[PDB]
């Protein structure tokens, strides 16, 4: 009925903005499920290495959770 | 056979807003949406003091006027809401099997519950910091019994 | 109790920075409260006292 | 002192601000104030 | 001499403290020149490169 | 000067596009466009 100090939509889109990208799956089961993953891989390298706004966007998007050594 | 296991979740929460309490009677609330950028606040009062013309010859106070200022108190509140990546990596994909549809809506309910608890934590922190601001500028009763 | 409820504001007052405030915020870094009232009491009707 | 003596569109309110003020300000309730008595009680030049 | 006279201006390009500038003149003691151009830069479509 | 500092080469006929779409890709008319498109992807993210 009244207004909170925080809108849920702004916090929701801020969390969606600061979210880490998903880890890249690679289906070795079906070739139809394999070609989409390799197309995603080459598009990821293209938009992460070409000199445009996409490279700096993906570079800021990356977070660095390193695993420790074990004996 | 891998059995899915369901556990009952509860949300023991009381939805309280800062306009729901009577504490907001003490506070004229504005929403300056950029308060991280403010270095300092300022508000000036210019009280002109009238006097009394007197019959006896006394040293007359020629139009006294005070100019006082009041600096703002700026303090931030920080909650630290955790969110596991296990029920976050399934938030990006789409379900196609009912086990994925179960764990996806479980992840959705988890992040929606923990998200709206951070908002409630900030509201309770807001009411806490308003109440402690009112406590910090509060003389006790036995002082204002005579100073007022 | 003499009463059971009190009326009051349902939402917080909205004070966002306007274009004139933003220019004064960009260059000098100093924002006033009500730029329209400062303009109304200096450069629109200065002799009209408050 | 951080008080600015500049001229201003001084908004006039009706609350009794000067309820036991001089004995309060001489004792220093305010963090930073300025008393202007006589010829300094004017608006400053721009 | 390849010419005997030059075409120059005829009066001083004046600039007085206008209305919008006067608020920052009185309240801050900081006047900019061409305030309207600053308004045109950072309010009226600030996405345009100069 | 045998010509008034003008040369008119037909070499610059195919590199008028290949060298152009790199300097115009960072010409602030596409950086804002690409970042607004990524902002639109960000707004498309939580609504699902």
């Amino acid at each position: 009925k009244v207004q909170g100090s925080v809108d849920r939509r702004r916090l929701q889109r801020r969390i969606a903005g600061l979210l880490p990208p998903p880890a890249r799956r690679l289906n070795i089961s079906r070739g139809s499920e394999f070609t989409r993953d390799v197309r995603g891989l080459v598009e990821e390298h293209a938009q992460a290495s070409s000199l445009s706004a996409a490279a700096v966007w993906r570079a800021g998007l990356l977070a660095p959770w390193r695993p420790p050594v074990f004996g | 056979k891998f059995e899915v296991l369901l556990g009952v979740y509860t949300n023991a929460i009381q939805y309280v807003r800062f306009l729901e309490t009577a504490l907001a009677v003490s506070c004229v609330n504005t929403e300056f949406k950029d308060l991280s950028r403010m270095t300092d606040g300022k508000i000036q009062f210019r009280i002109s003091v009238p006097t009394i013309a007197h019959g006896d010859g006394r040293r007359p106070s020629k139009q006294r006027t005070f100019i006082v200022v009041k600096n703002c108190h700026k303090h931030h509140i920080s909650t630290e809401m955790e969110l596991s990546m296990l029920d976050l990596e399934i938030l990006h994909s789409i379900p196609e099997t009912p086990v994925e549809y179960a764990e996806y809506v479980g992840a959705v309910k988890t992040v929606a519950s923990a998200l709206q608890f951070g908002v409630d934590a900030l509201e309770r922190g807001l009411i806490n910091t308003v109440l402690s601001v009112k406590l910090r500028h509060a003389p006790p009763m036995f002082i204002l019994q005579t100073l007022a | 109790e003499a009463d059971n409820q009190i009326m009051g504001p349902s939402s917080y007052a909205s004070f966002v920075v306007r274009g004139e405030n933003l220019v004064t915020a960009v260059s000098y870094g100093r924002v006033m409260r009500t730029f329209e009232h400062f303009m109304a009491r200096i450069v629109d009707s200065p002799e009209k006292a408050g | 002192e951080g008080v600015e003596n500049r001229p201003f569109p001084y908004l006039t309110v009706d609350a009794d601000l000067l309820s036991n003020l001089r004995q309060s300000a001489a004792e220093g309730l305010f963090h930073s104030f300025d008393l202007l008595v006589g010829k300094d009680a004017r608006e400053a030049g721009i």
